[PDB]
RNA sequence: AGGUUCGAAGACGAUCAGAUACCGUCGUAGUUCCGACCAUAAACGAUGCCGACCGGCGAUGCGGCGGCGUUAUUCCCAUGACCCGCCGGGCAGCUUCCGGGAAACCAAAGUCUUUGGGUUCCGGGGGGAGUAUGGUUGCAAAGCUGAAACUUAAAGGAAUUGACGG
C-alpha cells in the first residue's frame, strides 16, 4: 500500500510488538534475507515490521482480488494456528484446513476431500509443506506465512514475520482477516473491529481446562 | 589460462540467461566484446550494458532482456566465404527465420545477413538466436 | 505467425511470465497467474479492476516468485517506493 | 451421460469454453477425457505404437502385464501419446487412449522458409529427451514429408506436421522412450521462444475467474 | 581361474618356452 | 578434449590414421593377413574337387547332420 | 558400484594411513577404516561390587575404571555384532546409537 | 483378548452414527433395535457387535469428537469455541520490553519514542549456540 | 536473487568483498602520518609496513613488521590521509 | 652391517574322506640400516591439467581484517586462550526439480544435437592376449613396445522383482 489511508497505525505496532512477530529463529535463509533488518547479540534475526506489513497488504490485496470467498483455503496443520485458520475461514467465507492435509486433496479427483481452490494461505512452509507441493500440479497460488528460516520453494506473497509463537500466528492472521475484509465493503475503516485478536489466538489444553473454571470461581464469589 | 575472453564473456551470459538474472558482469572487456555484444543489442537479444572502466581491461555489466535462448562462440575463428556460409547457417541457426551468425570482416564486425548484404567473407566469431 | 499475406496462422498465442520472459507451454501446470487488487485513493476500499501477473513454473520453483512479485508490486507501484 | 466432477470440466459441459486453446493458454491439467472430445470429435486419430508383454518375477513363475503405447491425435495440430499397463491387453489399450488422450499437447507449425500459404514444418530443430534416446526434429521444406523412422513418422503424421527432417541417437530399439522423446520435441515447439513471440504479452481472465459466478451457482 | 593366478602360470609357460628356445 | 587449433590438422590427421587401426574391419581390410588366410583368396566364388562326403554335427540346442564335403 | 561415498574409510586429503592390527583376529586394517570402541569398563563387576566394598579396608573406595581403545576388522566387527548391515538410506547416518542413558 | 473389532462393523457403525445420529442413542439394547431397521443386517451375530460398537463410538462422542464426525457437531464447536475472550487483551501490556535494536528500527519506521516502549539492557557475551558434537 | 543491482552496489558488500572482486580495485592499505614521542617530525608510513621504520630524530622504532598491518609501538599516534 | 619380534619356503602337531591349507609349535630367506639395482600396485577419487561461469547452509585447517564481552599478567595497551563475523587458499560434509546421466549417482561426472575455451594421453563387441615374434632395458625376476591365425552371439553396466544364504 503506497498511501496514506493504507498505512502502518502505532496501536498496530504496540499488538505486533505485544505478541512478538519481530523475533525469527537464528537461522536466516538467503531469500529471507532482504526482509531481515538485523539480527541482535543474542543471534535472533530481527524482521522489518514495515516490510511485513507491506507483504502483508500484498497478500489481502491478492486474496480480495479473487470473487468467491469460497475459492480461496486457508490451511494449517498446527495446532499453533488451526484455531487462527477456522476464525478466519468462518470471518471472510474461506475454506478451511485445519490439522491432517490429505495428499491428493488438489490432485486426486476420487476422494471426498477434493477440492480446486484458486489461493492457498499457509501458516508455515515447512509444516504445510505437503500441500504446497501439491499446489505445483494445480497452477495454484499460495500465500504463506514465513519465519526467518523457513523455505520458499513454492511460494509468492511470503509474509516474513514468524510461524512459532501461538500470539504470533493468532494475531496476524487476525490481521489478515481485518485487513482483507476492511478493503472489502464490510468495515468502515475509523473505528477498530470488533473482533478481538485473542479470539484467533491457540491456547494449550492444560489452560483450556482451568481459566474457565476459574474465572466460574471468580463469579460466583 | 584464460585464452578466449569473447568465450568466457558468452557463456557467462548464457548461464546468466539460463539462470534467470536480470544482469550479469563480465570481467574481461574486449573491443571484439563490445561489438559483438553491439550487434546483439542492435537485434534486440539484450538490454542496455555498461563498460566500468578501471585502468586495467575493464568489465561489462549487460542487462538480459530474457529473449535469448544461447548466444555460443565457435572459437577457431575459421575463413568462412561467401559461397560457403550458409552451410555454416544450416550447421548453427536453429531456423532461417531467425538467428544470427557473427563473423568479423574487413569491413568491421558484422551478422552474416549484413556481411552477405554488402558481400564480404571474414572469420566467424560465434553465434546467438 | 503472421505470414506476409498478414494473416495470423497459429492456434494460440502462450503467456510469458512476467518476471523472467519464458514461455509458459500449456503442460506447465507450476506456473501461476495471479491478480493483485489496487484500491482507490482515498478510502483504500476494492475499486472492481485489478492487475495481472504471471510467473513460470521453473523461476516459481527455484524459490524466487516472492522476489519476483515483489519486484513487479514496486514496479507498478502497488507496493510502496520506500520498501 | 457425462457428469463432470472439475470447474473445467464443468465449463467445457456448458459450453463456456470455447476452444481448447482457451485451457492451453492458463495451462490449466486436463484431468477428464471427455473435454478434449468435446472439442475434437470424430477428428481424433487413434493408433497403437505397440503391446510390451512387461512381467514380474515371483515365485508361481512370471506374472505378465501387458503395456499398451497409444499415439492419438487429430491431423490439424493436436497430438497425445499415453502409455497404460495393466492385466488385460484391451483394458491397458483403453487405459492407454484415454491418458493419450488427456496428454494432448498443441503443435506449432512453421515454415522452412518464404511464408506463403499454411505452416507445414516445425518453426525451428528442436530436441525431445527420455532415457538415453534423442529426436531432433529439424525444418524441411515443403514437399520433402517426414522423414523419419516409422514410430516418430506417424507421430508427426498425427501431430500434423507434413515436411521434416529428423536425427535420432541412442537406443531407438526402445520404442517407449522413442515415442516418448519425440513427443517431448513435439512439446517443446511452443516452449521455444521466436522473435516473432517477444510482443509483450497481454492478460485475459482465466475461465475459473470469469466464469466465478457460473461454478457457485452450478458446480455447488 | 583367479586372474592373478592365470598370471601366474602364464609367466611359468613363458619362462618354460624362453627354456626350448635357449635350447634350440 | 580434442584439440581445435587452426593449424592442428597434422595432429588430427595422424591420430585418424592411428586410430583407425583399432577396428576390425579397417585392419581386416588393410593389414592383408585375412586375404592370406582366405583359402579363396579374394574371390567370390572357387571351384575344387570332392574328395570325401562328410557329416557334420549341428550346435548344441539343435540337433541333425549337416552333409558337407570336402573339397 | 560403489557402495559408499567415503569408501569405508576416513582418508581424504591423505594419501596413505598407517595400519593397526584388529584387536580379535591381528588383521592389519587402516587405522581410519577400523572400527574403533573406546571400553571404560568397571573393573569390577556389578555383582562383585557388593563384595569389594565390604571387604574393602578403606572407608569409602573408589573402585577403578579399565580403559582400553579396541580396535576391529570389518569382519570382526560384524562377527561380534558391533556394527550391524543397514538399510541403503540408513548407512547415511553418522549419529552414532543412543546411549539409553534414561 | 481376541476381541478387536473387523472394518466390517467399523465402517458399518461410523456410517450409522453419521445417518441416524438424532435417532441413535447410548442404550445397547435401543441401538440394537434401531439398526434393525435402518439397516438389513443379515446376521444378528454381526448386528449386535455393530450396536456394541455403536454405543462405545457414541459415548465416545458425548465427550468429544472423532474421526467420524457430524454436522450438528461441526457447528456446536463451532458455536462454542468462540469463548473465553478475555475482558482485556493479552496485547495490551502497559509497558513493551524493547531491544535498542529494534528502537533503531521504530525510529527508522518513525513510529519510535513510544510512550509504550520501555529499552531493555541488550544482552553481553554472545553465548548463544550450543557447543559442537557430543561433550 | 535475480534483481542484483550490479552497477551500482552498497558500500557494506564494495567493502565486504576482495580486492580484486571489487567492482573497481581498491587497496584496502593506507599512508598515516605517525609522530613519535619526544619529536617534533612527522613520518609518513604505509599502514601495511613490512620494515621497521622510525622518525630520524627520535631513536625509537615505530612499527614491527607482522603478519598484515604495521604494529605501531605504544604511545604513538596516528591519523589517516584523505581516506 | 645387524638380526628382537614377526614370518614366504620347510618340518612337526592337529582337523579332515583326503588337507600339500585354514588352526597350533618352531622356523630359513626376508622383515632393520647403508650402498647399488628393479620400476611395478584396486600406484583408486577405478574420475587429466590450466581457465571461466552456474544454488543454499553449517562446520573445519591456515593466514589476514574487524567487533560485545570472558580469561592470562600489571599499572594500561597490545599479545595469547575463548565468543560473533568478513575475506582468500584448502581437506571435506549436509541439502537442492541448477543441470546432467543407462542409472547408481555427480555442484561436477554441470554449463552437450541450443553440439567448438586451450591442450596431453587413451578405447572401438567378447576371447585368443598382454600371447607369439622383433627390438630395447635388467645380474636376474622381469619391465617397456606389441600382433596375427583361429574362435564366438553375445560378453558386459546400472537398476527391478523374485528365489536363496552356514
Ligand atoms: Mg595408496
Ligand atoms: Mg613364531
Ligand atoms: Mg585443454
Ligand atoms: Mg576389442
Ligand atoms: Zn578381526
Amino acid at each position: 500500500g503506497a498511501l496514506d489511508v493504507l498505512q502502518m497505525k502505532e496501536e498496530d505496532v504496540l499488538k505486533f510488538l505485544a505478541a512478538g512477530t519481530h523475533l525469527g529463529g537464528t537461522n536466516l535463509d538467503f531469500q529471507m534475507e532482504q526482509y531481515i533488518y538485523k539480527r541482535k547479540s543474542d543471534g535472533i534475526y530481527i524482521i522489518n515490521l514495515k516490510r511485513t506489513w507491506e507483504k502483508l497488504l500484498l497478500a489481502a490485496r491478492a486474496i480480495v482480488a479473487i470473487e468467491n470467498p469460497a475459492d480461496v483455503s486457508v490451511i494449517s496443520s498446527r495446532n499453533t494456528g488451526q484455531r487462527a485458520v477456522l476464525k478466519f475461514a468462518a470471518a471472510t467465507g474461506a475454506t478451511p484446513i485445519a490439522g491432517r492435509f490429505t495428499p491428493g486433496t488438489f490432485t486426486n479427483q476420487i476422494q471426498a476431500a477434493f477440492r480446486e481452490p484458486r489461493l492457498l494461505v499457509v501458516t508455515d512452509p515447512r509444516a504445510d509443506h505437503q500441500p504446497l507441493t501439491e499446489a505445483s500440479y494445480v497452477n495454484l497460488p499460495t500465500i504463506a506465512l514465513c519465519n526467518t528460516d523457513s523455505p520458499l520453494r513454492y511460494v509468492d506473497i511470503a509474509i516474513p514475520c514468524n510461524n512459532k509463537g501461538a500470539h504470533s500466528v493468532g494475531l496476524m492472521w487476525w490481521m489478515l482477516a481485518r485487513e482483507v475484509l476492511r478493503m472489502r465493503g464490510t468495515i468502515s475503516r475509523e473505528h477498530p473491529w470488533e473482533v478481538m485478536p485473542d479470539l484467533y489466538f491457540y491456547r494449550d489444553p492444560e489452560e483450556i481446562e482451568k481459566e474457565e473454571q476459574a474465572a466460574a470461581e471468580k463469579a460466583v464469589t | 589460462v584464460r585464452m578466449n575472453v569473447l568465450a568466457d564473456a558468452l557463456k557467462s551470459i548464457n548461464n546468466a540467461e539460463k539462470r534467470g538474472k536480470r544482469q550479469v558482469l563480465i570481467r574481461p572487456c574486449s573491443k571484439v566484446i563490445v561489438r559483438f555484444l553491439t550487434v546483439m543489442m542492435k537485434h534486440g537479444y539484450i538490454g542496455e550494458f555498461e563498460i566500468i572502466d578501471d585502468h586495467r581491461a575493464g568489465k561489462i555489466v549487460v542487462n538480459l532482456t530474457g529473449r535469448l535462448n544461447k548466444c555460443g562462440v565457435i572459437s577457431p575463428r575459421f575463413d568462412v566465404q561467401l559461397k560457403d556460409l550458409e552451410k555454416w547457417q544450416n550447421n548453427l541457426l536453429p531456423s532461417r527465420q531467425f538467428g544470427f551468425i557473427v563473423l568479423t570482416t574487413s569491413a568491421g564486425i558484422m551478422d552474416h545477413e549484413e556481411a552477405r548484404r554488402k558481400h564480404t567473407g571474414g572469420k566467424i566469431l560465434g553465434f546467438f538466436f | 505467425m503472421q505470414n506476409d499475406a498478414g494473416e495470423f496462422v497459429d492456434l494460440y498465442v502462450p503467456r510469458k511470465c512476467s518476471a523472467s520472459n519464458r514461455i509458459i507451454g500449456a503442460k506447465d501446470h507450476a506456473s501461476i497467474q495471479m491478480n493483485v487488487a489496487e484500491v482507490d485513493k482515498v478510502t483504500g476500499r476494492f475499486n472492481g479492476q485489478f492487475k495481472t501477473y504471471a510467473i513460470c513454473g521453473a523461476i516459481r520453483r527455484m524459490g524466487e516468485s516472492d522476489d519476483s512479485i515483489l519486484r513487479l508490486a514496486k514496479a507498478d507501484g502497488i507496493v510502496s517506493k520506500n520498501f | 451421460e457425462w457428469m463432470p466432477v472439475t470447474k473445467l470440466g464443468r465449463l467445457v459441459k456448458d459450453m463456456k469454453i470455447k476452444s481448447l486453446e482457451e485451457i492451453y493458454l492458463f495451462s490449466l491439467p486436463i484431468k477428464e477425457s471427455e473435454i478434449i472430445d468435446f472439442f475434437l470429435g470424430a477428428s481424433l486419430k487413434d493408433e497403437v505404437l505397440k503391446i510390451m508383454p512387461v512381467q514380474k518375477q515371483t515365485r508361481a513363475g512370471q506374472r505378465t502385464r501387458f503395456k499398451a503405447f497409444v499415439a492419438i491425435g487429430d491431423y490439424n495440430g493436436h497430438v497425445g501419446l499415453g502409455v497404460k499397463c495393466s492385466k488385460e491387453v484391451a483394458t491397458a489399450i483403453r487405459g492407454a487412449i484415454i491418458l493419450a488422450k488427456l496428454s494432448i499437447v498443441p503443435v506449432r507449425r512453421g515454415y522452412w522458409g518464404n511464408k506463403i500459404g499454411k505452416p507445414h514444418t516445425v518453426p525451428c530443430k528442436v530436441t525431445g529427451r527420455c532415457g538415453s534416446v534423442l529426436v531432433r526434429l529439424i525444418p524441411a521444406p515443403r514437399g520433402t514429408g517426414i522423414v523419419s523412422a516409422p514410430v516418430p513418422k506417424k507421430l508427426l503424421m498425427m501431430a500434423g506436421i507434413d515436411d521434416c527432417y529428423t536425427s535420432a541417437r541412442g537406443c531407438t530399439a526402445t520404442l517407449g522412450n522413442f515415442a516418448k522423446a519425440t513427443f517431448d520435441a513435439i512439446s517443446k515447439t511452443y516452449s521455444y521462444l521466436t522473435p516473432d513471440l517477444w510482443k509483450e504479452t497481454v492478460f485475459t481472465k482465466s475461465p475459473y475467474q470469469e466464469f466465478t459466478d457460473h461454478l457457485v451457482k452450478t458446480h455447488t | 581361474m583367479r586372474a592373478k593366478w592365470r598370471k601366474k602360470r602364464m609367466r611359468r609357460l613363458k619362462r618354460k618356452r624362453r627354456k626350448m628356445r635357449q635350447r634350440s | 578434449g580434442k584439440c581445435r587449433g587452426l593449424r592442428t590438422a597434422r595432429k588430427l590427421r595422424s591420430h585418424r590414421r592411428d586410430q583407425k587401426w583399432h577396428d576390425k574391419q579397417y585392419k581386416k581390410a588393410h593389414l592383408g593377413t585375412a586375404l592370406k588366410a582366405n583359402p579363396f583368396g579374394g574371390a567370390s566364388h572357387a571351384k575344387g574337387i570332392v574328395l570325401e562326403k562328410v557329416g557334420v554335427e549341428a550346435k548344441q540346442p539343435n540337433s541333425a547332420i549337416r552333409k558337407c564335403v570336402r573339397v | 558400484t560403489k557402495k559408499r561415498r567415503n569408501n569405508g574409510r576416513a582418508k581424504k586429503g591423505r594419501g596413505h594411513v598407517q595400519p593397526i592390527r584388529c584387536t580379535n583376529c591381528a588383521r592389519c586394517v587402516p587405522k581410519d577404516k577400523a572400527i574403533k570402541k573406546f571400553v571404560i569398563r568397571n573393573i569390577v563387576e556389578a555383582a562383585a561390587v557388593r563384595d569389594i566394598s565390604e571387604a574393602s579396608v578403606f572407608d569409602a573406595y573408589v573402585l577403578p575404571k579399565l580403559y582400553v581403545k579396541l580396535h576391529y576388522c570389518v569382519s570382526c566387527a560384524i562377527h561380534s555384532k558391533v556394527v550391524r548391515n543397514r538399510s541403503r538410506e540408513a548407512r547415511k547416518d553418522r549419529t552414532p546409537p543412543p546411549r539409553f542413558r534414561p | 483378548m481376541g476381541r478387536v473389532r473387523t472394518k466390517t462393523v467399523k465402517k458399518a457403525a461410523r456410517v450409522i452414527i453419521e445417518k441416524y445420529y438424532t435417532r441413535l442413542g447410548n442404550d445397547f439394547h435401543t441401538n440394537k433395535r434401531v439398526c434393525e431397521e435402518i439397516a438389513i443386517i443379515p446376521s444378528k451375530k454381526l448386528r449386535n457387535k455393530i450396536a456394541g460398537y455403536v454405543t462405545h463410538l457414541m459415548k465416545r462422542i458425548q465427550r468429544g469428537p472423532v474421526r467420524g464426525i457430524s454436522i450438528k457437531l461441526q457447528e456446536e464447536e463451532r458455536e462454542r469455541r468462540d469463548n473465553y475472550v478475555p475482558e482485556v487483551s493479552a496485547l495490551d501490556q502497559e509497558i513493551i520490553e524493547v531491544d535498542p535494536d529494534t528502537k533503531e528500527m521504530l525510529k527508522l519506521l518513525d513510529f519510535g519514542s513510544l510512550s509504550n516502549l520501555q529499552v531493555t539492557q541488550p544482552t553481553v557475551g554472545m553465548n548463544f549456540k550450543t557447543p559442537r558434537g557430543p561433550v | 536473487p535475480l534483481a542484483k543491482d550490479l552497477l551500482h552496489p552498497s558500500p557494506e558488500e564494495e567493502k565486504r568483498k576482495h580486492k580484486k572482486k571489487r567492482l573497481v580495485q581498491s587497496p584496502n592499505s593506507y599512508f598515516m602520518d605517525v609522530k613519535c614521542p619526544g619529536c617534533y617530525k612527522i613520518t609518513t608510513v604505509f599502514s601495511h609496513a613490512q620494515t621497521v621504520v622510525l622518525c630520524v630524530g627520535c631513536s625509537t622504532v615505530l612499527c614491527q613488521p607482522t603478519g598484515g598491518k604495521a604494529r605501531l609501538t605504544e604511545g604513538c599516534s596516528f591519523r589517516r590521509k584523505q581516506h
